[PDB]
DNA sequence: AGCAGCTGCACCTTCACGGCGGGCTTGAT
């Protein structure tokens, strides 16, 4: 509602490799976006994506490979 | 007698992910080392270019015809700026005993179709077959937007015995064509090991590798994935390419395709050229499906009156038959 | 009616087609029935002999995962089934559904016997741990913790041994053994109190448990009253409904020597906690409570709060 | 004589369904089913058809479909015990079940008919107008198809189990034990789960939609229940099991109740 | 005199769920480093190959849907590309207490049961059924379809007594046929323990790992679970494939089946192999049940026979009743 | 957020080139500057990105051929 | 020729029955 949504999923046809999607204001800003192999990559790319596309404030979900490389205060705004 | 209302097969021919490599020419010995080709991801600028509906006519979407770029995102392989050679490899796993039903409900139907396809093989070998999947593996058919403007094609073929390899074949794939299979000396040799591992008394495991020169920094086409979801606008790609871990890639399907396009017989004018091996013949990029349930030309209808009335067709549709068996799928009531 | 005078963990073990259907109303995690059916079973076999009486089993659940699936276009989901043997004359046979699960659990289990001696203090319980892998927990097998990177040993702590800084020492070691996992246990005076709150002038029994289960994210401004941690509904022992029957009388029974009574579910209300929330290890123990005349045969946590 | 052309009206409904549902025109197949039809030869078959059982508590055919045992109509006592509580016992009146044989299932449905109470006339015991109502020709007939129609609802039989069904043990406190057979309880909490998540879920829901911003909110909610799990009991054919298990196809739609993943 | 009305036999010879890792071959004894394999997901193109079911309905539209394509989804395990090696890793217990039943009603049935298998054991110890365990242990039974194409496979057997190997076998699956028990000397052995473990003196904890070379690149096969009620149209699966913690397995039951085809004895054809332990001996995929009740040889009349009459029948046959008394089941009249 | 974020992406319209986002207290103060043409010198401007502007605490981000220059001491603050 | 036992066949009920989300639990060495 109020921030925009950043989510990394793991893309189940290749295992290993992952993608983001930001959403604000209720529809999708960018869709499908290529987020590197490994968890740091996604966890950069995700971290960049709510830096961005943020405004005031953001929220970052997706996996918990991926989380990992996030500190638990760096994931709301 | 009458039809099992459960009845499948297994899958001969069984191919793996295609890779690709890009290099120079003239390296082809020493081809293990190249680094592969990555997919890449673009932005464009386009302009409307679509047929406007009848809605359209408005000054409100003549703007949209007027002045509109189209703004799209789309991936893209390319060969590298001092290279032009694309080098796909894959394995290839042809099994045998093609007959054998892997799963069943009757004990009579079962009896009489093993009984059907061992006097087939007592009458005639996978010859022929043999023969047409050695040959479509011969002309490189598996690069299918890869093979229309490249300068030169080279296939090359190790049997790996024991983890290593124990005979080699060298090819030209544009010299043998597209539209007629013919004869010579070491595609024969090659279409009695795979009749030899197709009948039971061996073990085919081949490595195949092609070679396809393009041009320097030019554009090589991977397969393109099939999003099923619901579409959308302005937030989608509508073009994602397949790769393997960083590496671009053909699907198994799509190369499996490629080699299995022996079928030349069919009541239109087979002249043309071969088509797949599908019940109700179908092409459906073309938008015709040949042998069609109207006529007596199809999968089904020849099937049964072979096993059951023992009705056999002409020895063309014989070899069609047994390619569906070889195939696979799920034929039952 | 119990203290335990000493207890003894038992390490991860690991179950791998349990039940998962466990009750006609609810799904999950399988009934402490199984567990305190699991304990009376090792008294049976090993308890007769060491002169050890063995009660109250305190349920852990490391982990747990189940065999399910959503189907396309639903949010509902749906079980994975086996595929029996035919009936006869090539017929399929009728598909009974039947769910499964793979658990990682410990539990510790109080003795309080006056068996136990100066010279017996730890092969009693390698004694019992040895019994307790050859056998099944709710329908699925123990996994035997073949050759791997390192293993893990039982302990026989006793209670009252020790002074009260070492009690509370022995306490932290055992709680530290145990503590990347949660608890079950009984609230059936929160579900009482509940239903005294939720009756307001109308009459209802049990929508109050389906109340404390569900969602409630309406409200009038939107809010989502919330609940106190995890709560469960669980299936806290059976009801009767016949007579109890003489040994020979019932046709087709178990066994010949037994009387039998014809019974039915009952629902209560539980809570997953943390094992360091508590700061009592003689608690979280789960015991039978019969009454033999009037049916409500029941288990629970006693002594809680 | 009051109600007699209603249960004429639903013999000739099914007589016509049949015929419908059948259309065979072939050596009088019609008119071989109006000699039994639109005789009262169907009263003497429904007076004939014995197996139902009107049992609610206990219903053995969900443990396994092939289990022939003993059913019973009968509910528990309440417990004395607080916290924990089952079978409804405190309100909202209950809805029966008919366990037996598939082939006989319509024979219910001639005395389920809305006409002056359905349940009453599936058990017409307290009238009098309509034991004589029923037939014109005689009086033995009478007395003889009442004592039949209210006897396939309420008998006995005998106490027995099954090797497929459920037989646990129980500690005593002082010694032995108890064999505690469970059966499946026929309670409908179906309609509840029906009426929060499709009757009044749509005009709440929509309030929430488009009225947050405005002060507009109706006097009223919604219920989401995430997790729900299906479980089927008959396979194509339920009606096998039991009637109730007709009314909703499989559907026993289990609750979740499953432990928290520490991270 | 009269039978019971419940009878249960629990089941011995328990197995976990087969777990399947990749690597290379000749490096086998260094084999715990190893990664798992994944199930991917796949979305697929192909045509209508199936039966047309023409009633009721209009040809025109059947001619539009033959000319058009069909879009799936579904599921796959492969291997990596630069690992041809599939471990298949699983774990056994041998309890032991054969007879003793887990549920008797008849106290009397119960003494003379326990009398017909004291005698049993006392004439023909369980020498056969664990040997014919052994043999199936021996050979890679245990993978289904991951042993037809397989060019090597090898069985690594340990036994565990406290918390280290005591003792450890290796046998190569494929000199081992699938249809004759021959006699050995290390096979022998571990019958030898098999039977002891079966005899209530020890409950015998076994880990067996199997090799098998395919290729790179290559299909593996694991379990497929039953799903009945895929949801609706754009969107299902049609194809689900079985892991535990995120790594490929095979069901237990699976295992449990491989290693239970031991019956030879079957009256009709014996030679065509070995079927499971099953009373009225029936084979899914082959949809016809042998030992009908018909003729007198399935499990019921058999135990009827020899313990309420005390006419005993032929070894071969005490042996199939033993075995259906190892397997475990559901019994009573 | 308080701690400063320093993120490193590769460019996927060209690959192997690298970017930098520095994140400062909810505002960004470097937006997708040219960091190197390799993991090393990526590597070195998100240290120097690091050392600048991340004067209580700081969070490096990237890849995993990125933070493998770095130890693993070095990357949290 | 007359009961026990096995196999084949007729009888029966009911339309899927919505998606923008929705919860409460996680330690100390």
């Amino acid at each position: 509602s109020r921030p925009t949504v950043v989510t990394v999923t793991e893309t189940p046809r290749n295992p290993g490799s992952y993608e983001v999607n930001v959403e604000r204001d209720g529809k999708m800003v960018v869709g499908r976006a290529r987020a590197g192999s490994d968890p740091g990559a996604a966890a950069a790319k995700a971290m960049q994506m709510a830096m961005e596309w943020g405004s005031p404030n953001y929220v970052i979900l997706g996996s918990n490979k991926v989380l990992a490389f996030i500190p638990e205060q760096l994931r709301v705004k | 007698l009458s039809t099992a209302s459960v009845l499948a097969f297994e899958r001969k021919l069984d191919p793996s992910d295609a890779l690709m490599s890009a290099g120079a020419w003239a390296q082809r010995d020493a081809s293990q080392e190249w680094p592969a080709v990555t997919v890449r991801e673009k932005s464009v600028r386009g302009t409307i270019s679509n047929r406007l509906k009848t809605k359209d006519r408005d000054p409100a979407k003549l703007d949209a015809s007027i002045q509109s770029p189209n703004l799209q995102t789309v991936d893209v392989a390319n060969l590298p700026s001092d290279a032009d050679t694309l080098k796909v490899r894959f394995t290839l796993r042809v099994l045998g005993g093609a007959g054998t039903p892997s799963a069943c409900n009757d004990a009579a139907y079962r009896d009489k179709l093993l009984q059907t396809v061992a006097t087939y093989v007592n009458e005639q070998g996978f010859a022929e077959l043999a023969r047409r999947y050695a040959h479509n593996l011969a002309n490189a058919r598996f690069l299918w937007r890869n093979r229309v403007g490249a300068e030169a094609v080279e296939v090359r073929i190790n049997h790996i015995r024991q983890g290593e390899v124990a005979r080699t074949w060298r090819f030209d794939a544009l010299a043998i064509g597209l539209r007629d299979f013919k004869a010579d000396a070491e595609l024969d040799a090659l279409a009695e090991l795979i009749a030899s591992g197709l009948s039971g008394s061996g073990h085919v495991l081949l490595e195949v590798v092609a070679f396809a020169r393009i041009g320097d920094g030019q554009e090589v086409f991977p397969s393109q994935e099939l999003i099923l979801d619901k579409g959308d606008k302005k937030g989608q790609k509508s073009k994602t390419l397949y790769s393997v871990r960083d590496a671009a890639a053909i699907h198994s399907q799509k190369i499996g395709n490629a080699l299995r396009t022996i079928d030349t017989w069919y009541p239109d004018e087979d002249g043309l050229g071969p088509i797949a091996v599908e019940p109700y013949g179908s092409v459906t990029s073309q938008g015709k499906a040949y042998r069609q349930p109207k006529q007596k030309l199809d999968f089904y209808t020849l099937l049964d009156n072979w096993v059951l009335r023992d009705e056999a067709p002409a020895v063309e549709q014989q070899h069609y038959v047994i390619a569906n068996l070889i195939r696979g799928g799920v034929f039952g009531e | 009616v119990t203290d335990p005078e000493a207890l003894l963990l038992l390490p991860r073990l690991s179950i791998q087609n349990a039940n998962a259907i466990s009750s006609p109303l609810t799904w999950g995690f399988p009934s402490p029935g199984a567990f305190t059916g699991f304990v009376h079973a090792l008294q049976r076999r090993v308890g007769i002999s060491l002169d050890i009486e063995l009660d109250g089993v305190g349920i852990v659940c490391h982990r747990f995962e189940a065999q399910i699936s959503q189907p396309a276009g639903k949010r509902t989901k749906v079980f994975n089934l086996t595929r029996n043997p035919l009936n006869r004359d090539g017929s399929t046979a009728a598909i009974v559904e039947e769910g499964r699960a793979h658990l990682e659990v410990s539990l510790l289990l109080g003795v309080h016997g006056d068996g136990l001696d100066d010279h017996p203090a730890q092969e009693i319980a390698r004694q019992v741990q040895e019994q307790a892998g050859a056998m099944r927990l709710a329908g699925g097998s123990i996994l035997p913790w073949c050759n791997e990177r390192f293993p893990a040993p039982n302990a026989e702590l006793l209670m009252l041994g020790g002074s009260d800084e070492q009690r509370r020492k022995n306490q932290r070691r055992l709680t530290r053994r145990l503590l990347p996992g949660f608890a079950l246990v009984s609230r059936e005076a929160l579900l009482q109190q509940h239903l005294e709150t939720l009756r307001t002038t109308l009459p209802e029994a049990t929508t109050l448990d389906a109340l404390l289960d569900l969602c409630r994210i309406n409200f009038e401004p939107w809010q989502v009253r919330d609940k106190p941690g995890w709560l469960v509904p669980i299936p806290a022992g059976y009801n009767a409904l016949s007579p109890l029957y003489l040994p020979g009388e019932v046709r087709n029974a178990r066994d010949r020597e037994t009387p039998l009574r014809f019974v039915e579910n009952l629902f209560g209300l539980g809570e997953w906690l943390s094992p360091h929330r508590v700061a009592a290890l003689s608690d979280l123990l789960w015991y039978h409570h019969a009454e033999p005349d009037k049916g409500l045969y029941r288990w629970s946590t006693p002594r809680f709060v | 004589q009051e109600l007699r052309q209603f249960i004429e009206s639903f013999i000739q409904e099914r007589l016509q369904g049949k015929l419908d549902k059948l259309h065979p025109d072939e050596d009088d197949k019609r008119q071989t089913l109006l000699a039994t039809h639109r005789r009262e030869a169907w009263l003497a078959d429904a007076a004939r058809r014995v197996g139902q059982l009107q049992l609610v508590t206990h219903t053995l055919k969900p443990i396994h479909p092939d289990a022939r045992g003993s059913n019973l109509h009968s509910l528990p006592q309440a417990p004395g015990q607080p916290g924990l509580a089952g079978s409804h016992e405190l309100g909202d009146r209950l809805v029966s079940d008919v366990v037996g044989n598939a082939a006989a299932l319509d024979v219910f449905k001639f005395l389920s008919l809305q006409y002056q109470g359905k349940n009453l006339l599936n058990w017409l015991t307290e009238d009098s107008a309509e034991a004589v109502q029923a037939l014109s020709d005689n009086a033995e007939q009478a007395r003889e198809w009442r004592q039949a129609f209210i006897g396939i609802t309420a008998v006995k039989g005998a106490p027995a189990s099954h090797s497929l069904a459920k037989q646990l043990y129980f500690p005593l406190p002082g010694s032995g034990y108890h064999l505690l057979a469970p059966l499946f309880p026929t309670s409908l909490v179906h309609h509840v789960h029906a009426l929060l998540r499709e009757a009044r879920f749509g005009d709440a829901a929509k309030a929430a939609r488009e009225a947050r911003s405005r002060q507009e909110s109706w006097p009223h909610g919604f219920s989401e229940y995430p997790n729900l799990a299906i479980q089927k009991f008959g396979g194509t054919k339920p009606q096998n099991i039991s009637q109730l298990n007709s009314e909703r196809y499989g559907e026993n739609w289990l609750l979740p109740s499953l432990p928290p993943h520490w991270q």
